[PDB]
RNA sequence: AGACAGUCUGCGGCGCGCGGGG
DNA sequence: GATCCCGCGCGCCGCAGACTGTCT
């Protein structure tokens, strides 16, 4: 009870509120909001939770990582100090795996019956995806894979069965196994027993991932290396006048990485890359050295993980990072034949909507070529400006007759013809003048034409888009005014003829915009503009309307189709499949199951947080993107099903969390975090769209205002916001914080500097980031290494303060995959596989443990929210969070189980169920599989 | 006007409709117009083979069958909305003595071609080894009931023929609706094709009074949205009505399993197709360009290119351009047998003539092409000539269609 | 006769019962329709009439016929196949009886509501006026037409009242308007290409024969036969009807219906040529057919040239190739049977016999050999040889097969 | 007369803005 | 926010490489 706080069902009562802390709290409150806004009590329920080993909450989870990752710890000491033998002289040109012994011994053996290794793999680019070469070191022998496909012969595009295998026949101890290396994943995506249903006992680990959570760097930093790395060296730049941290500082690139952390001579750089663009045949010629580069890449990658390990364990003392780094290592996506279908589909509709913008445009170009016969370019106010092309190549039978014989004619005339025209004129016989008369009205119209060297010059103008320049005053008044003017003495639309909008007449020449500072782009407006602003026109048809449309509905597959569609996806066969999925209803179809594996850093960035361009991206299936409905068709196959959420607003909760421990022991110290959990839209003072309608417009338009100042944002960033909301003026606008600010430090030293007071407590980011020791936020992890203010001092703030947030978020991701481990490990909940997209997580399970499953991930949360309020803070915890709201069910993934797509128009008809969120229905029952 | 009034002409007088002072488009769309010119008979020719192409063609499992124009008599329960006339006039029963007054016992002529497709079904199956999933396309002229509906001048019903091209697909129940939608797919996409602005081909959800679903397609006429083609999904219904002896004979192998197939049934009219075709191909502000053309598709256009030969050494070297015209011929590159014409006529008003029947290329032979042969080769698309090469002509027409062919 | 009907009816070249089709009423259009190879051979013969007489002809256009005759001022005396041809209920000959008002001339059903075409004649004549000028008054022109036409059918034994069954023919007319002068040539001339036309697809030209025969109305005309096994079937004919047909039609005025000739106006004569596809379709199975089965159809008339099959190996990794394979064949214009997904391999001496009496010009079969090094097997239909073909070099060898075999 | 200006073509770098996601 | 990307066309150059007249 008390501020609708759940049922404490571990503690005791050590602790005490503190009475002076309780009349701040409650005088800050009334100060800021009201101190009584009653709510109504959620209901509370009661589960007996699984046995925690340990005390105060810390142990259990200490106990629980170690538990996991001591294997793997092992593996990874036993490679850490194990000596090796010189590489061998020759590699060995043999199919499979060969071990080579002393002094360069080859040896044909089925498998690495190793427990530790390092792992790298090359394919062959040019043609198809499967391995061709890999090499591998244990600690007592060097290992070479040379694929089938060395042989002369056709092979399939499925890729099933066909890449290395590495793990051993379970049914001889220390079942678990540990493969290093760099980029680890994209080695993984090319094991045999990785793409199988069931789990199994192997983790990987990545040097990169290491490399960012020790001696990592961000974006703006990496830009900063790379430049000071090159010979030579933007908006305000205020300078850095620090630079101590490009001698800790890296790429994450193998090389730099070696560089940075082994002194040793620069590793040597193939510049054939045959295996990037080079045929199988270069590869067979150069198998000698391509063996030897790839040997060298181990190598180098083995004394990166060396000097790593001990580094990373120091700087990452709890065993729960690397419990969770390992397990996040692991995902699964099972796809089906309906990702095949879903890659042509995609595909030809975009093609498809391409067309249809393609012949509007070339329409457009036709009928302007008439303009050539007129001699009227004047008459054209839009391409009398243009070139014109001035130029040009300059290179009765009254007899009724009737009835002809049998005899046939002589013709041989067109042999004749050939030998005249090709004999004769033989200036054009070489290098034909191509455009001739074609170039006409539009400017060089046969530029639009393809050249056709090689081309063969399709049909019209085919090298027209909408962004040449051309297809303005190609469509009328379509682009600003009259004239588009790309270069200089560009079109004064900004974003009559000066600073007024749409150039008319001519009046002034150069740029003379003067609305943003810049004028010279066209279009580019989310806001079409169209219907009142005006300024756009046309002959009719694919004008205006149905213009740009078709092209925000393929932008996002246009540099999409690359990263999809090419995804390595493998197919198992029958005999791979498990019992639960034969011998099931849905099944058969002769349909392909498969499985695609995301290839994704466990820590790609500042902070940990895993990246992946296709995967890990915030993206829904909006009903006017062609690629939208990507995160589906990933389907669980018969008889699984994905169960997962969403850990609802996890940075501002933490945020909140964190500034009301720092206050004071109670969860509504400073007026944010009661806002977070006693502010609701209908009633409760909700931080969007209420408390802040005194400042900006009203209370819609204010979520990106307090979400960038919580992220860092600052007072201009505001003011710039608010200067094109409602065309205020800068002297309307207040320059100081007055209305702004009000959340965050506003009185700044307010006598008594450093200190944030108001609203929000930035006393406690601030002081871990300036902390200038390890910072080891909750749960303690070290930062980079590079960013830290101690030898270093670069004063990138907006980046530390970022991170801590970020960072708790990850090490939240930690804990909830730990303890989603255990809970499955204790009970026998198959489908141990999961995915992760920052918060939300997803889990492959049965359908006979769905519900069992769907019972979990609430312990999980609870423990996860209690652990993190016991860091600095009393075990007690509001009743609202540490639950979440709803559990999916639904066999695919998308964001929320009702669903909605646009390629398909009917993907409801393609077997696709709804979801069926569980909320509070499935707590009515015991985690144990005897308990009904 | 020029709304759907210029249209008629040039059509009737390019010889792309029969002639008959008709200018009517309720007869156009029911039927009754007299018939199509040769330019019409061969646009409909091309589109016919277009959807043979890409519906039978480049899809297995898909055979052609003949349905007759006709049906037995005996065993046809129903009659004619106009036989079926018992009010008054009896006046005269003096007649003496198949026959009586109550549908003959007659034969009929078939609204549609899904029949003879229901019925071939069973023989059909034989050649898939009873591959449940599998369809039977046709091509073919249906006679259907069409009145005025003001006065009785007209009299007995008028009979108006459409040219229908029918799909009817056999499909395992459970998969039926995602084959429609795929069909449905399919069918759009093709209609798009061939179009300048495929905005006006647009598709939309119907619900059969049984409940059974199916798929409208409409053209955007100027007048207004007319229907073109249209898919239903039949249910197996009339399939077990046709044969009620025993279930064993229709069932077909999906999967593993034996079952009754479910019948789609995908049935387009072809004259309506070539009737928007030709409206979309024909085009006021700030234009100032006139310059009446056809702008047809490439694939589907009647003529591809003609041929003429203007001021050259003499009528009787005119021959350069036959055989010219026969190596056209060859490889099916239609070409009008123009050089014929003798008539001194102004370059405009012949390229204007061309330009009305929708030819996509205009080769003129000069006295030049004797020597260093050069010809005079027009695009419909800009009016703009060049000279290209008399060898390469072929080639070059060969190329310019398969890219049409394919985008 | 026999052993011939029975595997037409099996392998779907004529749909049908047995029995049902049976060797008479095959003659007559009073029989199921064709199978699916039935249909294509029918298509792939009017296709060779098609490109023989109309296109290459350069002065020969297409005219659309409608079905049904308009029925006001229908003339009392004809054949009157179908007195009704209103949209159902057609009332067939209909001759005698209708003595009372009801059904009489009055309204629909006595000579009044219109006919089912017999022939393509009338619709040409119809269109001619139209094509003068489609041609420009330039006299000597034709117009084609290939399309269905209804006949009446009697004798078969006594029924009491005639059934007047409706049998069904396709036939590919040709009118050919010429000067009256110099008629008789034109006549020759055309008879000659007919003849040569038939004869270029048999594989004994011989049973082709032609005869000459006399009119009152008609100056002269000429009959081909084919010469079927038991006897001389009536398969195409030729008449020189004369203007007096046309002068019939457009009673009233005149010099309107005239065109010039060697800048002299005259009344044309007509030529009518009318051949019955479906006849020669049963002709052209006959001559191919003759010690195993095999319908030797020719290369531009068979149904299906090539057929693909998957012998031993991986069930997948070949279904691949097959389906490559495939859509090659048919992005290049040639037909082939997707064999390869059959799932009961049976037997390679019975897919063979299969094959051939279907008429496929050539068996492809591919093995791991395939994948090992693109080597399918041949077997040709005509001389029964198996060879080894690289899979890139099909596609040139099938198109090189059936350029030569066009050709003499 | 033979040798050398152009035009074109190939191909390389770097500015300019624009759009998905961090 | 955060500064930062990749897939376009413009452009604006550059330098080789080829071909065509062009100059002495």
């Amino acid at each position: 009870l008390s501020r609708g706080l759940h049922e404490q069902i571990f503690g005791q009562g050590g602790e005490m509120p503190g009475e002076a802390a309780v009349r701040r709290s409650v005088e800050h409150l009334q100060k800021h909001g009201l101190w009584g806004q009653p709510a109504v009590p959620l209901p509370d329920v009661e589960l007996r939770l699984p046995p925690l080993y340990g005390d105060n909450l810390d142990q259990h989870f200490r106990l629980l990582a170690q538990k996991q990752s001591l294997p793997y710890l092992e593996a990874a000491n036993l490679l850490l100090q194990a000596q090796l033998p010189p590489k061998p002289p020759a590699w060995a040109w043999a199919e499979g795996w060969t071990r080579y012994g002393p002094e360069g011994e080859a040896v044909p053996v089925a498998i690495p019956e190793e427990r530790a290794l390092v792992f790298a793999v090359a394919v062959c680019l040019a043609e198809g995806t499967c391995p061709t070469l890999a090499v591998a070191i244990s600690p007592s022998a060097w290992y070479s894979w040379c694929s089938q496909r060395l042989v002369e012969e056709r092979y399939s595009w499925t890729s099933q069965l066909s890449p290395a295998d590495l793990i051993p026949l379970e049914v001889r101890d220390w079942q678990e196994q540990l493969v290093v290396g760099h980029n680890v994943s994209f080695d993984r995506a090319h094991i045999r027993e990785q793409y199988l249903i069931q789990g199994s006992r192997m983790r990987f680990l990545d040097t990169m991932s290491m490399h960012m959570a020790i001696s990592g760097l961000s974006s703006f930093q990496r830009s900063l290396w790379i430049a000071a790395k090159q010979g030579k060296h933007a908006r305000r730049g205020p300078a850095i006048s620090s630079w101590d941290w490009l001698d800790i500082s890296s790429v994450n690139s193998l090389a730099e990485v070696h560089r940075l952390y082994v002194g040793g001579p620069p590793l040597e750089k193939e510049p054939r890359e045959l295996f990037v663009k080079g045929t199988m045949k270069d590869i067979r010629e150069n198998f000698q050295d391509l063996m030897q580069y790839c040997a060298q890449d181990v190598w180098a990658t083995h004394e990166v993980f060396q000097q790593q390990l001990p580094l990373f364990l120091e700087r990452c003392p709890h065993p729960v990072t690397l419990a969770g780094m390992l397990e996040m290592g692991v995902s699964y996506l099972p796809v089906n034949q309906n990702w095949e279908r879903y890659l042509a589909e995609a595909q030809g509709t975009y093609e498809e909507l391409q067309r249809e913008m393609k012949k509007s445009l070339m329409d457009l170009a036709n009928d302007a070529c008439q303009l050539l016969s007129g001699e009227r370019y004047k008459e054209d106010p839009w391409l009398w400006d243009l070139e014109w092309d001035l130029q040009e190549f300059k290179q009765p039978m009254d007899q009724e007759d009737l009835g002809p014989c049998s005899e046939e004619e002589e013709f041989q005339q067109d042999v004749m013809a050939r030998a005249c025209l090709q004999k004769l004129k033989g200036t054009t016989e070489l290098l034909p003048k191509r455009p001739q008369h074609l170039p006409g009205h539009p400017g060089w119209y046969r530029k639009l034409c393809p050249r056709l060297d090689d081309p063969a010059w399709t049909p019209g103008p085919s090298l027209l888009s909408l962004q040449m320049r051309v297809t303005p005053k190609l469509m009328a008044l379509t682009w600003d005014g009259f004239p588009l003017h790309y270069s200089e003495r560009h079109g004064w639309g900004y974003l009559n003829d000066v600073d007024i909008p749409g150039c008319w007449f001519f009046k002034l020449p150069h740029k003379d915009g003067n609305s943003c500072n810049v004028g010279s782009p066209f279009a580019k407006d989310f806001l079409p503009k169209m219907e009142d602003g005006t300024l756009q026109a046309g002959p009719g048809g694919a004008s205006g309307p149905r213009a740009l449309e078709i092209n925000k509905m393929i932008s996002f597959w246009r540099n999409a189709h690359k990263r999809i569609s090419s995804q390595m996806v493998v197919w198992l066969p029958r005999s791979a499949l498990p019992r639960a999925v034969i011998r099931h209803p849905d099944y058969d179809e002769e349909g392909l199951y498969g499985a695609i594996l995301p290839q994704v850093v466990t820590a790609g960035t500042i902070t940990r947080r895993a990246v992946e361009p296709t995967w890990l991206t915030a993206s829904n299936a909006r009903p006017d993107r062609v690629g939208s409905e990507l995160k589906a068709m990933v389907q669980a196959p018969p008889g699984y099903t994905l169960v997962g959420a969403d850990v609802d607003s996890q940075e501002l909760w933490i945020a909140a969390v964190l500034g009301d421990a720092h206050f004071a022991g109670m969860h509504g110290c400073t007026a944010f975090g009661w806002m977070t959990l006693q502010g609701r839209k209908s009633r409760g003072t909700d931080l969007h769209s209420k408390t802040a309608t005194t400042v900006g417009i009203s209370r819609e338009h204010a979520k990106i205002f307090n979400y960038g100042r919580i992220y860092g944002a600052g007072q201009p960033f505001a003011e710039r916001l608010l200067m094109q909301f409602n065309h205020r003026l800068t002297q309307q606008e207040a320059a100081e914080k007055a209305q702004q600010m009000y959340a965050a430090t506003k009185g700044l030293r307010w006598y008594r500097w450093k200190g944030g007071t108001e609203s929000e407590m930035f006393n406690k980011l601030e002081s871990i980031a300036t902390s200038d020791i390890p910072r080891t936020p909750v749960l303690g992890c070290c930062i980079s290494r590079a960013l830290e203010p101690s030898a270093v001092q670069e004063e990138f703030m907006t980046s530390r303060v970022n991170w801590v947030v970020q960072s708790s978020a990850v090490d939240y991701l930690h804990l909830m995959l730990v303890a989603m481990k255990w809970l499955f490990e204790e009970f026998a909940i198959d489908g141990r596989f999961c995915i992760s997209i920052h918060d939300e997580v997803r889990y492959l399970v049965r359908e006979e443990d769905r519900y069992r499953a769907a019972l979990a991930l609430q312990i999980t949360n609870l423990l996860t929210r209690c652990m993190f309020a016991y860091k600095l803070g009393l075990n007690d915890l509001p009743q609202s969070v540490a639950f979440f709201s709803a559990v999916d069910i639904d066999r695919c993934l998308r964001k929320e189980v009702t669903m909605d797509c646009k390629t398909p128009s009917n993907p409801t008809g393609m077997e696709r169920r709804y979801g069926i969120p569980q909320g509070e229905a499935l707590d009515i029952y015991q985690i144990i599989e005897l308990t009904k | 006007e020029g709304s759907e009034a210029l249209l008629e002409i040039c059509q009737r007088r390019h010889f792309l409709s029969g002639s008959k002072q008709q200018l009517s488009r309720d007869s156009l769309l029911s039927g009754c117009h007299p018939g199509f010119g040769p330019l019409g008979v061969e646009l409909r020719k091309n589109l016919a083979a277009e959807w043979w192409t890409s519906v039978v063609v480049f899809r297995e499992q898909v055979f052609p069958v003949d349905a007759l124009h006709h049906k037995p008599g005996p065993l046809l329960p129903g009659d004619s909305a106009f036989r079926l006339v018992s009010a008054e006039t009896l006046r005269e029963i003096l007649q003496d003595k198949f026959l009586e007054n109550v549908l003959k016992t007659s034969g009929k002529l078939r609204e549609n071609l899904l029949h003879g497709a229901l019925e071939h079904y069973v023989n059909c199956l034989d050649l898939v080894n009873k591959r449940l999933p599998y369809g039977l396309a046709q091509i073919g002229v249906c006679f259907h009931p069409v009145f005025d509906t003001k006065q009785i001048r007209n009299g007995v019903k008028s009979i108006g023929e459409k040219t229908e091209a029918s799909l009817v697909w056999f499909t395992p129940p459970r998969t039926s609706n995602q084959w429609l939608d795929f069909w449905l797919r399919h069918r759009l996409q093709w209609w798009r094709k061939f179009a300048m602005s495929p905005s006006n081909f647009s598709s939309s959800d119907c619900q059969d009074e049984e409940g059974r679903k199916g798929n409208k397609l409409y053209y955007n006429f100027p007048w207004g949205k007319e229907l073109i083609e249209t898919l239903w999904n039949l249910g197996d219904h009339e399939l077990l009505h046709m044969y009620p002896g025993n279930v064993s004979k229709l069932h077909g192998r999906d999967g593993r399993k034996n079952v009754v197939p479910c019948v789609l049934s995908v049935n387009g009219d072809l004259d309506r197709g070539m009737l928007a075709y030709l409206y979309d191909s024909f085009q006021t502000r700030k234009k100032n360009l006139h310059r009446k053309v056809l702008k047809l598709h490439p694939c589907l256009a009647p003529i591809k290119v003609a041929l003429d030969v203007g001021r050259g050494p003499t009528l009787e070297l005119r021959q350069v351009c036959q055989g010219l015209f026969n190596e056209l011929l060859e490889n099916g590159i239609s070409v009008w047998p123009g050089y014929l014409e003798t008539m001194q006529s102004s370059l405009e008003q012949l390229y204007s003539k061309y330009d009305e029947m929708s030819i996509l290329f205009t080769v003129l032979v000069t006295e030049t092409t004797l020597e260093n042969g050069l010809i005079h080769l027009r695009s419909r698309d800009t009016t703009m000539k060049e000279m290209m090469h008399i060898s390469k002509l072929k080639d070059f027409l060969i190329k310019y269609i398969s890219s049409a062919k394919n985008v």
